[PDB]
């Protein structure tokens, strides 16, 4: 029964929500470390015709 | 890395908000899911490391330890669910909270890109373990054990902190990457000798070293089943991880300073293996076996060769799993018998055959039977020590002989012979205990198929 | 006899933990055992003042 | 003992919280505007 | 520690008595007015370490 | 006493401390100290009994002697330089006398004897005020003249204070004596970094004040003054015992609790000035404080002591008077380690 | 530094030592405190008058007044202590022990 | 399939590590420089830090003092 | 670094005017989130001590706790950032004004530097 | 000696409770049969079915980020080049000595 | 004060055994007198004669302990022909501890004193060699 089992089974959504939030926060921290994107001597590359960044 | 930390933090709200009769199910399910998530860290590179951010990074030495730490929590919950049956909901939730906090601290400790953060989490892991030992313990000596398990650790760890900050004043950075890339040789000086000692003894006390192993039998005996599991499986490996991380700056002074600890470990392995032979307690015998294995790991780390490090990593993983299984089996016997003495209950193979099979497999994997990863680590360390010096083989072989002797002694005393007549409360083993044994043993025999997953960064 | 009782249970216990416990207990007893007479504390303060004046200059 | 929810205290608490939040948002907006002005961003 | 309420408010609660050369009643000079005056103008704003050396 | 009289005396104490803090003249600092001491005595003797009177007279004797030597040091400094401003002390004989006076005012060793006696004699609220508020003025004066202190004497007194507190706290069954020895040890930690960084001194003062406020308020809530009386607290308010154990672990310097923040930073600072032996000795000595904190925690919450039959009646009543700032104090004294860099605010 | 200042400091130190001797008679502790105050007043007055610090003439009297107030307080306390025991002997205050 | 749906390319980690190393190296050099600056300022006192107060010279009264020689 | 005597310092100013030239901390700063979490924990402890339903006793009281903690944390973060900016500014200015005490090291490659080798045996 | 020989009023030590007596098929998880059975089911499904199987298959088929086959192919092509060119396989010096500047002794 | 420190330190380690022994005896006597004064102030045992006997006993023990340490350290340094070696200080300190135990007449006390002041003397020698500062001035 909806709106009844939710009051008892709503705790099961906490961990997956934490997981997706952690993935979002990992991307959050990743976005701040692009000072050398497409600048290392090993992977100096010319951009593709429809490409703006090598990795996101 | 937050994809693992955040679910572990959300495990707390879930437990507290959980129904009064649904805490164990939710905790076990979500802990297993978090272990599945953490399984992704095994995909390492032959290059430097998995640098997620400025605060956390992963490595093929940290990855197996993290996987084992995430895997241990469901087993700990399954083991603890039995003896906490007559316990109030608030205090059961507090127990689960302590377990979750310990897992979170260990997970953050094993990444620890900076050494001061590593020290902070490495000493933060102390509080939940002390609370678990001194609160949910049976005997009156638990308090004493807790005191020991505390002060020994601090007696080694307080100087380390000083050394750590001193290094940051000289080097300018305690980040592991900068420390590795900018490492400089240590001049053979008294000041450098004392800095070496301050950096080393903090991790040597927790392995533990043979001289400083007194706290371990007390802490393991008086702690509950979950406390014994977490102490034997993961908490002992913190010293080895710290030593492997910190020995980079200690060269070349390590060559001269390794001699006392090498001698102490090489003789204390024999001493503890012989002590195991004359023991009237199962938990104490398992604790002394753990001491012997960690002494071998200390020898491996001090030898400081690639094969040494590979064998050390494999041995830590294998020993953690094996000791957790042995403690679980001993606790299953104790819950029926309530005496914790080897000679009291005998001939249990007649009454509990499947549990006897579990006992046999645990004893065999503790005996370092090939091609188990226990044997892989032991053989790698033995070969590295033989390359270090050809005379170590005598002590190593003696240790193997005594190890086999006491393992089969433990098996035969409790499983073989005639049953005790006056004991009649030996009920058939439950599905929970058998599932616990299977979940402990299957990963070992699966990891022996892919050894490179647990051989560390020097593979 | 040697491995279990002599070393593990007695001498290793005697050296690090028991000696520390005994020394700390003795020092705590010596320091805390003051009868509460301000005469002795004041004489000690005078001695300390004299030592500070005659030693730290 | 036997008492009803004190609506005076509840109203004071809600008003204090709302006023603090409004002041914080206004202060933040002013700070960003001032910093942009001094540093010549926009 | 030192909360300079006087300098914040310009009250001058006790600065009038701090030195000999600060507005004595009836313009009565200190015995060492000139030396104190010279030493004070020597060390004004220079800072304690540099003033000492 | 009359509540108006008590409020006036408390405001007089605070005004004396503020006068010490905001004045730039030595005579005004001495006057503020005199006012604080004058208004402190009736607060200590709020509950009339011979013990309170004895504690108050011991406190009066010690503080009067400290003020008198402070005045002598001021006079000698004026003699060797016609200066009344609080600055570098000029004379070295007047700087050693200025240090012992402030040490007896703070309670540092070897002038530590009066602290356990006075704390045990007075009640819990008077002990709270004495151990928290009475440290602001001498520490402020020391911070102002920090560059003039001889490091040898100050460091010797700090190390002696730490040793004496750690050793003397082991033998105590009374909670007030335990708190007094803890205060002595924390003052020893506080003054060991004055020659190097006063900001660390003020940070340690703030953390110690928060922890002491939380501890003393918890002791007031569970009205117990002995170990055995505190052992009965689990049977009525177990959450109070749990919070008390967490706070005690915090005062032991155990990470990741708040009490680890000062020590750590102090050690860090003292490693910048090529000092190694002293911080190591300080940590090894603070192990003793942690030991007796852990013994108290054992007797308090980690074990369930036997109770009494009459306790059942206490189950039917609730505390009429409640303390508003206790939860905030507990949280600040337990969970502010991640906020360490905020110490750059020159607290 | 002339000999007069040295002798005054010596008198102050002797009074402090007598205060710290504590043979008996807490009244003698109060008397030693008052002697220390008298030595301080004498030294401060001599120093201030010698250097013609005109405003600092406020300093001695203030000190005097404050100290006398302190003395009064102490006297009151002593009376109360005596009011419990009947004598002002120091050794009677042994209920509190470290 | 696993590499496509779970893991990013090799360059990502390479350049992220390069940036992290650059940041940490700057932090280390700044720490040494700050320590040296602190030492120099405390020793000499000419710097903005460690400025201990002295007597304000605006308090001096510049007027005839009933005696020609001050 | 003792900035008590730094020239041109207003005595009792929490945040000087020049601090307005620095970027303010974001409203989503993790430190502000931690301060709000501390306020929430204080509210939970307040509910627990007074023997009330911990999670759902006073919503207004808990929300006031969180709001006050966030307010004080924001202003504290502002002051902390200003102080660190001042420290870096002073250090850079002192380095610039004293070139003789901070010489430019000669750049040498590892191919021309002889470092002793210690074999592991 | 009128003492009751009882140190204090204490509850008697309770006997152990058997999960099998009140409920066969007890599974050793809980005293409530439905919660017990569901606990067993979720333990078996998330331990043996999800982690032990899917995780093992995931680890078995992890991509070659360790660069084993890449190193093998590089060595294959490098040996093919050196053998054809007559070069003496792997050189003794890991770096070209021409770009290493020794410090002249002149002793 | 530091006059005794200067007198003890100025003498070379490898020469003048008697002067080093005299300086160490003076330092030990001063330390024992200080300990006796502290004990008398904190605990007046029974009388003036008992107090002066206690002070004499403590002073002789400490002076005695010091004398044994100085003679042994200097002799070991001279015969071993290797000055500035903490092993000589360890030997001298532990011999002094053995003499202290003999005075106290306790085997366990003697062994503990030997160990715990041999280590202390070795640490002091190491600090003198490497320039460790117990009371560091404010560098920064
Ligand atoms: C040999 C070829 C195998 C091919 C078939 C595949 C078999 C897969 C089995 C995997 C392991 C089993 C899981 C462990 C828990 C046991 C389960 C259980 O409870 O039994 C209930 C079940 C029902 O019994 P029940 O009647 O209801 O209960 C009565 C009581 O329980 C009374 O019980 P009991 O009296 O009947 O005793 C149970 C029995 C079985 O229980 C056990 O003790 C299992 C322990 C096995 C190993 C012990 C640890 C040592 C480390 C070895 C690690 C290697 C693992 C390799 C990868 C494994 C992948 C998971 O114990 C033994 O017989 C003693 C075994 C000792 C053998 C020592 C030799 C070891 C090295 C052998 C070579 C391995 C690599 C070969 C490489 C070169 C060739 C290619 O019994 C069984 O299923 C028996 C299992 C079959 C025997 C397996 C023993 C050899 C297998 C070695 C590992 C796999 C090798 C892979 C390829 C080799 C080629
Ligand atoms: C790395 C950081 C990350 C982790 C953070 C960890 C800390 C965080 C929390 C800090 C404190 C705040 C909360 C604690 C308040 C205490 C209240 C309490 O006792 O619990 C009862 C209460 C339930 O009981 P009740 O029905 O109200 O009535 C029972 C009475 O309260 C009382 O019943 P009783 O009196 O009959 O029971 C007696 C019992 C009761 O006594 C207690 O339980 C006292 C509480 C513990 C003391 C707390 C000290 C302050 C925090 C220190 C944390 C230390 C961290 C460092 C690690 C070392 C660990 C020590 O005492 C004993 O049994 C004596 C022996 C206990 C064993 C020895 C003491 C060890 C305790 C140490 C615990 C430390 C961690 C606490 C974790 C939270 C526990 C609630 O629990 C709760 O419901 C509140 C828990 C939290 C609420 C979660 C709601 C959030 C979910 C929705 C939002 C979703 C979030 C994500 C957003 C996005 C989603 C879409
Ligand atoms: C108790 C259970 C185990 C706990 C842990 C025990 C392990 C810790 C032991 C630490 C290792 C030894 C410490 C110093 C070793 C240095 C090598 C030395 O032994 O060799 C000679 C050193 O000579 C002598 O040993 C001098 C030192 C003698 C004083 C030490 C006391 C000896 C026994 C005390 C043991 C107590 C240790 C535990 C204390 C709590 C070489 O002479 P020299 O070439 O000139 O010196 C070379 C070093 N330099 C270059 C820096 C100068
Ligand atoms: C235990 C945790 C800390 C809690 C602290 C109490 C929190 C509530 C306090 C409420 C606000 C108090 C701030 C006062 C308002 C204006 C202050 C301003 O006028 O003063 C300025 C200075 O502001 C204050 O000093 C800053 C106080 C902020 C304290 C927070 C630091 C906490 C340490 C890090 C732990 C993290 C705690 C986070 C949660 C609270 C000017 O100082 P100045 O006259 O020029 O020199 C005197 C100081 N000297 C001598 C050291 C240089
Ligand atoms: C009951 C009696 C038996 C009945 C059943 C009969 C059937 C017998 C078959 C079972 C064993 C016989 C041996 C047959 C082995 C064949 C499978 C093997 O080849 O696969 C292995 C694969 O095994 C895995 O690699 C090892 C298992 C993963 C270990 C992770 C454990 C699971 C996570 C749980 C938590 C971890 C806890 C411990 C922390 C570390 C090795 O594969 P590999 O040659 O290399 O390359 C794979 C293919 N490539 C080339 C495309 C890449
Ligand atoms: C410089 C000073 C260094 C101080 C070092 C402090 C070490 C930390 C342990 C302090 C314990 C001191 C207290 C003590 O031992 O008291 C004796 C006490 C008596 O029991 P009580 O519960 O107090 O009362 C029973 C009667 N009703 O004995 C005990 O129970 C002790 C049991 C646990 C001992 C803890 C383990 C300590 C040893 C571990 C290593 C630490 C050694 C110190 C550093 C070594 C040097 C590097
Ligand atoms: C389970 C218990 C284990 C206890 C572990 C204790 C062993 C660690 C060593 C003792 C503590 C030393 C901490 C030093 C921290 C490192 C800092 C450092 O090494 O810097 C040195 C400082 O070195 C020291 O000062 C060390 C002096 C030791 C003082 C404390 C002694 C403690 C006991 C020593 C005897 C025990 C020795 C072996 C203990 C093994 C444990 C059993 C350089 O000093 P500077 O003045 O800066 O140099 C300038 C000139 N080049």
């Amino acid at each position: 029964n909806v709106l009844q089992i939710v009051r008892d089974h709503w705790v099961h959504i906490l961990v997956p929500v934490g997981f997706v939030f952690g993935c979002y926060l990992d991307r959050r921290s990743d976005e701040k470390l692009t000072a050398f994107r497409n600048k290392s001597l090993l992977f100096k590359r010319e951009l593709r015709p429809n490409e703006e960044v090598t990795w996101k | 890395m937050l994809k693992i930390i955040i679910p572990t933090t959300m495990l707390l709200p879930m437990t507290w908000m959980s129904k009064h009769n649904m805490i164990w199910i939710n905790a076990t399910v979500h802990s297993l899911l978090i272990s599945l998530i953490s399984l992704s860290l095994l995909n390492q590179l032959g290059e430097n490391s998995l640098n997620f951010s400025l605060t956390f990074f992963s490595d093929s030495l940290s990855a197996p330890l993290l996987v084992l730490t995430t895997w241990l929590l469901p087993l700990m919950l399954m083991a603890s669910q039995s003896h906490l049956s007559k316990e109030t909901t608030t205090r059961k939730k507090l127990y689960i909270t302590m377990l979750i906090l310990l897992q979170l601290f260990l997970i953050m400790t094993f990444t620890a890109t900076e050494l001061i953060l590593f020290y902070i989490l490495f000493e933060a892991t102390l509080v939940p373990t002390l609370i678990i030992i001194t609160r949910w313990g049976n005997q009156t000596e638990r308090l004493n054990a807790g005191l020991y398990f505390l002060f020994y650790t601090l007696a080694g760890s307080l100087p380390l902190l000083v050394a750590l900050v001193y290094i940051q004043n000289t080097t300018g950075s305690l980040n592991f990457l900068i420390i590795h890339y900018w490492s400089h040789p240590l001049s053979n000086s008294w000041s450098n000798i004392f800095m070496w000692l301050a950096c080393i003894m903090a991790f040597m006390v927790k392995m533990p070293l043979y001289g400083l192993h007194l706290w371990l039998p007390k802490a393991h005996v008086e702690a509950p089943i979950a406390g014994s599991m977490v102490l034997a499986a993961v908490l002992l490996k913190l010293g080895g991880y710290g030593m492997m991380r910190i020995t980079t700056i200690l060269n070349p002074l390590t060559n001269y300073m390794a001699y006392p600890f090498l001698m102490l470990s090489m003789w204390g392995m024999i001493m503890t293996s012989s002590i195991c032979l004359r023991q009237t307690d199962l938990k104490s015998l398992i604790a002394y076996s753990s001491v012997s294995h960690m002494a071998l790991v200390i020898v491996a780390i001090m030898i400081q060769t690639p094969w040494s490090f590979m064998g050390a990593t494999a041995l830590m993983i294998a020993h953690g799993l094996t000791s957790s299984m042995l403690f679980c089996l001993a606790n299953t016997n104790y819950e029926r018998v309530h005496s914790r003495t080897m000679i009291l209950a005998r001939g249990l193979q007649t009454l509990l055959p499947l549990m006897a099979t579990w006992w046999l497999v645990a004893s065999l994997t503790n005996l370092a039977l090939p091609p188990s990863i226990n044997l892989i680590g032991e053989l790698f360390i033995i070969t590295a020590s033989f390359s270090w010096s050809n005379i170590t083989i005598i002590l190593m072989g003696m240790n193997m002989m005594i190890t086999a002797l006491y393992s089969l002694y433990m098996l035969i005393t409790t499983q073989r012979g005639k049953y005790t007549h006056h004991i009649n409360n030996i009920k058939p083993s439950f599905t929970r205990e058998n599932a616990l044994m299977a979940l402990h043993i299957l990963p070992l025999l699966l990891l022996t198929l892919n050894p490179k997953m647990i051989l560390g960064p020097l593979y | 006899k040697s491995a279990s009782s002599l070393l593990d249970l007695i001498w290793l216990e005697t050296i690090l933990p028991k000696t520390t416990s005994f020394i700390q207990m003795k020092m705590s007893i010596m320091v805390s055992n003051q009868k509460g007479l301000i005469k002795l504390y004041f004489l000690s303060f005078l001695i300390t003042i004299m030592i500070s004046m005659t030693l730290f200059n | 003992p036997h008492g009803s929810p004190d609506w005076l205290k509840v109203g004071l608490t809600l008003g204090t919280s709302v006023f603090l939040w409004i002041y914080l948002i206004k202060q933040h907006k002013e700070d960003v505007l001032e910093y942009k002005r001094r540093n010549g961003l926009e | 520690p030192f909360f300079d309420v006087q300098k914040r408010l310009g009250l001058d609660l006790d600065r009038w008595m701090t030195i000999q050369s600060a507005e004595q009643p009836h313009k009565i000079p200190g015995r060492c007015h000139a030396f104190e005056k010279e030493w004070i103008e020597c060390a004004h704003g220079i800072g304690g370490i540099r003033a000492e050396k | 006493m009359n509540p108006i009289i008590y409020t006036t005396l408390i405001m007089t104490v605070m005004s004396g401390t503020m006068l010490v803090m905001i004045s730039s003249h030595w005579l005004l600092i001495w006057i503020g100290f005199e006012m604080n001491l004058l208004a402190m005595i009736p607060v200590l003797m709020k509950n009339f009994n011979p013990r309170a009177t004895e504690a108050a007279t011991k406190y009066f004797l010690t503080q009067a002697t400290a003020s008198m030597m402070l005045m002598m040091a001021i006079i000698i400094n004026l003699l060797y330089s016609g200066q009344w401003t609080i600055t570098k002390m000029f004379n070295p004989v007047a700087m050693t006398m200025m240090t012992m006076a402030l040490a007896m005012k703070l309670g540092l060793s070897p002038f530590h004897f009066w602290v356990p006696e006075v704390t045990q004699g007075i009640s819990l609220q008077a002990g709270l005020l004495l151990l928290t508020w009475q440290k602001l003025a001498p520490l402020s004066v020391l911070c102002q003249i920090s560059q003039s202190i001889n490091p040898n004497l100050m460091l010797t007194m700090a190390m002696l204070s730490i040793l004496i507190g750690g050793w003397g706290g082991l033998n105590q069954t009374q909670l007030r004596k335990i708190m007094a020895y803890s205060s002595i040890a924390h003052m020893g930690w506080m003054t060991a970094v004055l020659p190097y960084n006063t900001t660390m001194t003020i940070l340690n003062l703030l953390i110690y004040i928060t922890m002491t406020l939380a501890m003393f308020m918890l002791l007031i809530h569970s009205s117990a003054t002995t170990t055995l009386s505190l052992s009965h607290t689990w049977n009525k308010m177990p959450v109070i015992t749990s919070l008390m154990m967490v706070t005690l672990l915090s005062m032991g310097g155990l990470p990741p609790l708040s009490g680890f923040m000062p020590k750590w930073m102090i050690i860090q600072e003292m490693t910048k000035n090529e000092s190694i032996i002293m911080p190591t000795l300080m940590a090894m000595t603070a192990l003793l404080n942690l030991y007796f904190y852990m013994r108290l925690a054992y007797s308090s919450s980690l074990t369930m002591f036997p109770s009494t039959n009459n306790m059942k009646m206490k189950w039917q009543f609730e505390h009429t008077k409640q303390m508003k700032l206790l939860p905030t104090m507990i949280v600040l004294s337990t969970l502010v380690l991640p906020m360490t860099p905020a110490l750059s605010s020159l607290n | 530094m002339p000999l007069v200042y040295m002798n005054i400091i010596m008198a102050f130190a002797i009074a402090l030592a007598g205060l710290l001797m504590y043979r008996s008679h807490l009244m003698s502790s109060l008397l030693c405190l008052e002697g220390m105050m008298l030595s301080l007043f004498i030294m401060s007055t001599l120093i201030i008058l010698n250097t013609h610090f005109t405003l600092a003439n406020m300093m001695p009297i203030i000190l005097l007044v404050f100290a006398a107030c302190e003395a009064a307080l102490g006297l009151s306390l002593l009376v109360m202590v005596s009011n419990t025991y009947g004598t002002d002997y120091v050794q009677n205050l042994n209920l509190l022990q470290c | 399939w696993i590499a496509r749906t779970f893991y990013d390319g090799p360059e990502k980690n390479y350049e992220k590590t390069m940036a992290i190393l650059q940041i940490e190296a700057e932090k280390a050099e700044l720490r040494l420089k700050e320590l040296e600056v602190r030492r120099l300022m405390r020793a000499r006192g000419d710097g903005p830090w460690y400025q201990y107060p002295t007597i304000d010279k605006a308090l001096i009264d510049h007027s005839p003092k009933t005696t020609p020689d001050n | 670094t003792m900035m008590s005597g730094r020239p041109g310092r207003v005595p009792l100013q929490f945040l000087p005017n020049e601090a307005r030239s620095l970027p303010p901390p974001k409203l989503t700063d993790p430190r502000l989130v931690y301060m709000g979490f501390l306020g929430y924990c204080s509210g939970l402890i307040d509910n627990a001590i007074r023997r009330r339903p911990v999670v759902s006793a006073g919503l207004h009281r808990q929300l006031l706790y969180v709001t006050s903690f966030v307010f004080f944390g924001y202003y504290l973060l502002k002051r902390q950032d200003y102080m660190y900016a001042l420290r870096d500014h002073d250090m850079f200015a002192y380095v610039k004004s004293h070139p003789e005490d901070f010489p430019e090291k000669d750049k040498k490659t590892y191919g021309e530097i002889l470092e002793e080798f210690h074999p592991v045996r | 000696p009128p003492e009751p020989t009882i140190r204090l009023q204490e509850d008697p030590d309770p006997e152990d409770e058997n999960l099998y007596e009140k409920n066969p098929d007890s599974h050793g998880y809980d005293k409530d049969p439905i919660v017990d059975l569901w606990n067993m089911r979720v333990v078996f499904f998330f331990g043996f079915s999800i982690v032990l199987v899917l995780g093992s298959t995931f680890v078995a088929y992890l991509p070659d980020y360790r660069m084993q086959e890449w190193a093998r192919r590089e060595a294959e092509r490098l040996v093919k080049y050196r053998e054809a060119n007559g070069l003496p396989l792997m050189e003794s010096n890991c770096f070209d000595p021409n770009k290493i500047q020794l410090p002249e002794d002149e002793d | 004060a530091k006059t005794l420190l200067h007198k003890y330190s100025d003498i070379p380690e490898g020469t003048e055994c008697h002067r080093k022994a005299y300086a160490s005896t003076s330092i030990g006597g001063a330390t024992g007198l200080i300990v006796s004064a502290y004990s008398i102030a904190l605990k007046p045992p029974a009388s003036f004669l008992e107090g002066v006997a206690r002070t004499g006993r403590y002073t002789f023990t400490s002076a005695a302990i010091g004398a044994i340490f100085g003679l042994t350290s200097c002799i070991s340094a001279q015969v071993r022909e290797k000055p500035d070696d903490p092993l000589n200080y360890f030997i001298g300190g532990c011999a002094g501890g053995l003499t202290l135990g003999a005075r106290t007449r306790s085997y366990g006390i003697g062994a503990a004193a030997c160990a715990y002041m041999g280590l202390t003397a070795a640490l002091v020698k190491m600090g003198q060699l490497e320039g460790w500062q117990v009371f560091a001035e404010p560098k920064v």
